[PDB]
RNA sequence: AAAGGUGAAAAGAACCCCGGGAGGGGAGUGAAAGAGAACCUGAAACCGUGGACUUACAAGCAGUCAUGGCACCUUAUGCGUGUUAUGGCGUGCCUAUUGAAGCAUGAGCCGGCGACUUAGACCUGACGUGCGAGCUUAAGUUGAAAAACGGAGGCGGAGC
RNA sequence: GUAGGGGAGCGUUCAGUCCGCGGAGAAGCCAUACCGGAAGGAGUGGUGGAGCCGACUGAAGUGCGGAUGCCGGCAUGAGU
């Protein structure tokens, strides 16, 4: 152990199946509905689940979904005939502004808001259950 | 050494704050917050209806010298013109 | 009832203020010249008035769920601040009978204790500061306590410059604070003194 | 100079929050309704706490003549005749004794009945 | 157990409000009112007749409960302190 | 109008992986990348993910008290902590009022800002201090790490 | 016990002293079953990365749930 920055610099902190899709423009509580099938089946499904699923979200959840499976079997040395989401989930962004309307407290009233919400993320790790 | 230097034990209490005090709201309910026009006096209230004139003056006022003062102590300076300033009249101006 | 240091002989002179010691009147003192020395200097912007803004707003009645006449009011934000800080004084006289009764009773403060008036300051030999750390040393004064020199004689005064030992007054121009806050106070030059 | 309210509403608020616990939704997450909620919550803490003696008296009363009426007996019978005996004083709790150990509390109904007739 | 002991409970630490009488376990007695010890059971004022014996085991304040009282619209909300004193005996007598 | 912060130092991320990208995962530099250029800390509202105990005959200002189940033991095996089932009790807060749970005002929630002040040789009182039948200075002068001087004047001292 | 009056105090910024603490890590933030008659105050554990408690005295822009209060942020109405 020794002590805070002892152990800090003994070690790196490593992030095993993990990857991020920051700062896509979509609405978070849509991506949910895709991402909530996915969440806990074989990455194989995920892939296949996902290529057909009619939202659009669809999409940048499964660019997702492999980007942290190659980067758990090239990274971690995992075996991808073990792997499956342990975890995938979506919250966040800094939801859009450009504040072009400048409000007088009236004549465009309250409009808008294109939220940058998406935030998407997704853990792979091998099941090794059996 | 100023650090173990004391109070002055009771010259002051501290001031008064309004803010807080748990209910607290304070001065009286309608009517008379706010203003700045209070004010104690007046010729509405019986004063005037009262009636006097006389006529104001207050012309020559002298120093009063006490007799007991004079005698008694010191010693018969045979006080005079000059050294009666410092005999405790001090005027000038009368 | 005190020696000197060096050369000749009083300080028998100087009967102490009574009762010894009272430290209430120190408190006073003290209290006032700190308040004497403050320097009032307020930045507020007090009134609406203060700060920069066009006086009147929108619809009064009929707005809704609004209620305002300006922006420049304490209720708001970047307005004014509602009893804030004026460049006043707090400068006063304090009676002279205790302006002179407190540093006498500070003097007497010192006779519980170590305290010193000295003569023949030739010992100090130009200045060069290390003759000021002999004297002193000779004098008995480890360094380890805090010091005033009270004396004319820019040269011997000079000979006490740093932050550790000692710190200096010239001409009698003693304050009660500046010799209640140092623990040792050399009364030195026998001028004031006697 | 000016002292900002830094640190000390924020501590203050947190203390309150923080003894809202098991608290249903808005009451134990946001401070207003957590205080607003404890108001109520004192009058009935302090109320209650002067109330659960008049409650357990109750109980215990309720457990005794349950007991004396398994015996023939009632509250007002069975107090009457106990205590018609100087001998008990005995009083408080007694409910357990009815309701733990039954030979005694016979005994006591017995005794009750030889102090009446 | 109004305040000071009764009946039979038997080789037992447990409390009471303050002991009077401080001490490490200086001896205090309790006069009875029932027994449920010795596998009989008979009735009161013949336990006025037998004395129980107990140990004094230590001196102590209870775990503080605070006190809160509150009216509605009124203002008033009051709040204060309470911790209760209490002596732990341990019982083994006759 | 709002608008500040990598790091000591650019050493500001070659190279590799998924992707058109954005973005991230490694490697490396660094004390630290728990500093990565949406670069100090990073509260709260607010959105989620996982877990523990729970909930699909129950009328609920959300609490409060009492007991049982269950789970957890770093101020911490007890007068515990969390959660719960049941019983008893239980008419938001503020303001304005003769009277408010009020079907009367206010308020979406959380931050942060936000209201009894300052002045004058003023007036009156309480407490404290220095001199005390006396008590004091103002402008100003002079020293100013420091304060002294300055009696013009003011207040007692006689009233009608 | 409401206006109202009286008494003791808690906490916050600044200032002067006093004592000190900090890269083997300051304040701040996070949790917490302990202390105190209350305002409140410590104990340790997690964050942080450059400063800061305690004591005495003095000075305050010094304590927020309300004001259809102010700036900001984020909810509800809704995937309507
Ligand atoms: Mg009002
Ligand atoms: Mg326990
Ligand atoms: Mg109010
Ligand atoms: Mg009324
Ligand atoms: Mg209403
Ligand atoms: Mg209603
Ligand atoms: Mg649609
Ligand atoms: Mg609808
Ligand atoms: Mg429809």
């Amino acid at each position: 152990f020794r002590n805070k920055k002892q152990r800090k610099q003994q070690v790196k902190l490593r992030k095993p199946g993990f990857a991020v899709a920051k700062y896509v423009r979509m609405s978070p509580r849509k991506v949910r509905l895709v991402v909530d099938v996915i969440r806990g089946k074989s990455v194989q499904d995920a892939e296949d689940l996902l290529r057909f699923i009619p939202r659009s979200a669809s999409e940048p959840v499964a660019k997702v979904l492999n980007s942290a499976k190659a980067n758990a079997l090239h990274n971690d040395e995992m075996l991808e005939d073990r792997l499956f989401v342990k975890e995938a989930y979506v919250d966040a962004g800094p939801t859009l502004k450009r504040l072009i309307p400048r409000v007088p407290r009236a004549r465009g009233s309250a409009n808008i808001i294109k939220k940058r919400t998406s935030h998407i993320t997704i853990i792979v790790a091998e099941k090794g259950n059996k | 050494g100023s650090r173990k230097d004391r109070k002055r034990v009771g010259r002051g209490p501290g001031g008064t704050d309004k803010t807080a005090g748990r209910g607290h709201k304070g001065q009286k309910s309608r009517s008379g917050a706010g203003k700045g026009a209070f004010f104690e006096g007046g010729r509405s209230r019986l004063i005037a209806r009262l009636p006097k004139r006389g006529f104001n003056n207050v012309g020559t006022t002298y120093e009063v010298v006490k007799l007991s003062q004079l005698q008694d102590l010191e010693d018969t300076t045979f006080d005079r013109d000059t050294l009666e300033a410092y005999r405790l009249v001090r005027r000038k101006n009368r | 009832a005190q020696i000197n240091v060096i050369g000749q002989n009083g300080g028998r002179t100087i009967e102490l203020p009574l009762p010894e010691v009272n430290s209430g009147v120190l408190h006073e003192v003290v209290t006032w010249q700190l308040a004497s020395r403050r320097r009032g200097t307020a930045s507020t912007r007090t009134r609406a008035q203060v700060s920069k803004t066009g006086r009147k707003m929108y619809g009064q009645k009929g707005t809704g769920n609004a209620r305002h006449g300006d922006r420049s009011v304490p209720t708001f934000v970047g307005g004014g601040v509602a009893f804030g800080p004026k460049p006043r004084s707090y400068d006063y006289t304090l009676p002279r009978q205790v302006r002179q009764l407190g540093l006498a009773m500070a003097i007497a403060s010192r006779q519980e204790g170590g305290k010193l008036v000295a003569v023949d300051g030739f010992d100090i030999a130009d200045a060069k500061t290390k003759n000021f750390i002999s004297w002193a040393k000779q004098n008995g004064l480890d360094g380890t306590e805090k010091v005033l020199l009270v004396t004319d004689d820019e040269n011997t005064r000079r000979a006490a410059r740093n932050v550790s030992w000692v710190s200096v007054l010239p001409v009698a121009g003693v304050n009660v604070y500046d010799i209640l806050r140092h623990d040792r106070l050399v009364i030195d030059a026998a001028a004031l003194e006697i | 100079p000016r002292a900002k309210t830094g640190i000390v509403r924020r501590r203050r608020h947190k203390k309150v929050l923080k003894r809202a616990k098991g608290f249903w939704g808005s009451r134990s997450k946001q401070y207003r309704n957590a205080f607003q909620t404890l108001l109520n919550a004192a009058t009935y803490e302090y109320r209650d706490r002067r109330n659960k003696k008049r409650d357990f008296r109750r109980l215990w009363i309720q457990r005794i003549n349950a007991g004396a009426r398994l015996h023939g007996m009632n509250y007002s019978t069975f107090i009457n005749g106990l205590k018609r005996a100087n001998i008990d004083l005995n009083r408080k709790v007694l409910a357990d004794i009815a309701a733990r150990e039954p030979e005694a509390f016979k005994a006591l109904v017995d005794a009750s009945r030889n102090a009446r007739q | 157990i109004q305040t000071g002991g009764k009946q039979y409970r038997v080789s037992e630490g447990d409390v009471i409000r303050v002991e009077s009488l401080q001490g490490e376990a200086g001896d205090k007695v309790e006069l009875k009112a029932l027994f449920v010890g010795g596998e009989q059971t008979v009735f009161g004022e013949d336990a006025g007749k037998y004395t129980v014996q107990a140990e004094v085991v230590e001196h102590g304040r209870g775990k503080k409960i605070y006190i809160r009282k509150y009216k509605s619209g009124v203002q008033y909300r009051r709040r204060t302190g309470h911790r209760q004193n209490f002596t732990a005996i341990k019982i083994l007598g006759i």
